[PDB]
């Protein structure tokens, strides 16, 4: 059934997209570039912190009428990182500032066979939210995070 | 909201130099910072950009090895380390927030001057240019208001302190081959206000903590 | 480095005319061109994004067109603060690169400059000066060929100009020409001249005196 969206924008204003559950991420952040002029791979889509990822769909991340995303420039740009567990062996992986902490325990997961229900990512004496994103934790490249355990 | 820039000054050539870039209204999350300079009379140039929160850097190839983009996320300020530096990097040196798409500046800092040279600093001599017949045309006479051999820009002109604004015209500096800068500022006004009426010439130079009033007569 | 380029680096219109600036791109760069706009001493602002999306706090009279390599950016109703100078940008790729700008200044019938002339000051000859100035004020256009002669001797780069910008008010310029020498020298001749030449001028001016 056919949905309204809103998406405020940095620059204080607020735009109505026409849309469907079935709808993409993808799908919905190019409705965005004709109607605000940025780049799909450059937008970064919030809602109640939660990042829209593409590949999914609004019914994933239960997108109902009337919602309201926020809309902030993703940051881009390869770089590398360095998880060390507890122990500690320590492991090098590619990342971009824009990969959330949720990603970034399914790469651990996918070259140290560790399921992400076991890992959580310290850094700075903080413990890093999978929902949110290394840009939001200022995880400078060659950083050095510590998984527990 | 805004960008407030700092750190700019005199400087002799191969010497270091570091700017600051604070933000007011807005963070560096979900942003980057870029440095742009204006040489005097030339376009808009890219110096550098960085990404605050992850480090990230890049630099134009004219300055890439003697630059140096750093942030401190901390405080939503970004700086730039300017070492060997050169004559020809003399320039105004704005910092620019993108938050919308790479690359776009939408929003640019005050702006800061950074001089590149081995003249010192200096005071100005404010040397007056009298109102006569020659610088007269009908009903409208004309005075003026030297301000010869200054460093480092720049110097701020003023008639009857602010008061008389009306026909002045205070001309852009230029540099003299000595390394200082000089320039005049002129006034029209009404050939039968001389002797019944004051003109003052306010100079104020920062650089070299001079302020002058020179009074120019006919 | 992709090279920028603007057409015309200036150009005259006066209030309510309709200006539009072109930029070209040495490459393909889809729409990724932005626009900005500047004024003497202040810093650049951004009008338009992404070749054709205005930016936030942007007069609708402002709009930007084109995609690949031809862009153009238009003023529908020129206006007393429109007139600045304009710099298009490509944010396709890196660096970042901006075009040599294209200056939009006002319009106006020719005007013929006020030529004055100051002989060196007292109080500065007794320093070492030595300088001479010559004003020509309130014309247009900006184009003025100013000579300087020391007893019919023709000087040449011992004087410097400058322009200002162009006045918010009458819309003309004022040039100055300094002549700067040394105390001995300005003791060796008694005529100054300062002859103007310019579109106003039916036939060049000239403005001396004696030492």
């Amino acid at each position: 059934s056919h949905m309204q969206i809103f998406v405020k924008t940095l620059t204080g204003k607020t735009i109505t997209l026409e849309v469907e559950p079935s709808d993409t991420i993808e799908n919905v952040k190019a409705k965005i570039q004709d109607k605000e002029g940025i780049p799909p791979d450059q937008q970064r889509l919030i809602f109640a912190g939660k990042q829209l990822e593409d590949g999914r769909t609004l019914s994933d991340y239960n997108i109902q009428k009337e919602s309201t995303l926020h809309l902030v420039l993703r940051l881009r740009g390869g770089m590398q990182i360095f998880v060390k567990t507890l122990t500690g062996k320590t492991i090098t992986l590619e990342v971009e500032p824009s990969d959330t902490i949720e990603n970034v325990k399914a790469k651990i997961q996918d070259k140290e066979g560790i399921p992400p229900d076991q890992q959580r990512l310290i850094f700075a004496g903080k413990q890093l939210e999978d929902g949110r994103t290394l840009s939001d934790y200022n995880i400078q490249k060659e950083s050095t995070l510590h998984l527990v355990l | 909201v805004q960008l407030v820039e700092s750190g700019g000054g005199l400087v002799q050539p191969g010497g270091s130099l570091r700017l600051s870039c604070a933000a007011s209204g807005f963070t560096f999350s979900n942003t980057y910072i870029s440095w742009v300079r204006q040489a005097p009379g030339k376009g808009l140039e890219w110096v550098a950009s960085i990404t605050p929160s992850s480090g990230q850097t890049d630099y134009a190839d004219s300055v890439k090895g003697r630059f140096t983009i750093s942030a401190d996320t901390s405080k939503n300020t970004a700086y730039l380390q300017m070492n060997s530096l050169r004559a020809e990097d003399t320039a105004v040196y704005y910092c620019a927030r993108t938050w919308l798409l790479r690359w776009v500046m939408d929003l640019w800092g005050q702006g800061t001057l950074v001089t590149v040279s081995s003249a010192s600093t200096k005071g100005p001599s404010v040397f007056p240019l009298a109102p006569s017949s020659k610088s007269t045309s009908g009903g409208t006479a004309a005075l003026g208001c030297l301000v010869k051999d200054y460093f480092p820009e720049p110097v701020t002109v003023s008639w009857n302190s602010g008061a008389l604004t009306s026909g002045v015209h205070t001309f852009p500096a230029v540099l003299q081959s000595s390394g200082l800068y000089s320039l005049s500022s002129v006034v029209t006004v009404p050939s039968s206000s001389l002797g019944t009426q004051t003109y003052i010439c306010n100079v104020n130079h920062k650089p070299s903590n001079t302020k002058v009033d020179k009074k120019v007569e006919p | 480095d992709i090279q920028m380029t603007q057409s015309p680096s200036s150009l005259s219109a006066s209030v309510g005319d309709r200006v539009t600036i072109t930029c070209r791109a040495s490459q393909d760069v889809s729409t990724a061109v932005a626009w900005y706009q500047q004024k003497p001493g202040k810093a650049p602002k951004l009008l338009i994004y992404s070749a054709k999306f205005l930016y936030s706090g942007v007069p609708s009279r402002f709009s930007g067109s084109g995609s690949g390599t031809d862009f153009t950016l238009t003023i529908s109703s020129l206006q007393p603060e429109d007139f600045a100078t304009y710099y298009c940008q490509q944010s396709y790729t890196t660096p970042p690169t901006f075009g040599q700008g294209t200056k939009v200044e006002i319009k106006r019938t020719v005007a013929a400059p006020s030529v004055f002339i100051f002989p060196p000051s007292d109080e500065q000859l007794k320093s070492g000066t030595a300088s001479v100035v010559c004003l020509l004020n309130n014309f247009y256009p900006r184009e003025a060929k100013v000579q300087w002669k020391v007893d019919n001797a023709l000087q040449s780069g011992n004087s410097q100009e400058s322009v200002t910008e162009q006045d918010s008010k009458d819309s003309t310029y004022s040039l100055s020409s300094t002549l700067t020498l040394s105390k001995a020298d300005y003791e060796k001749h008694k005529v100054y001249a300062c002859e103007v030449t310019h579109q106003g001028l039916s036939s060049p001016v000239t403005k001396s005196f004696n030492r």
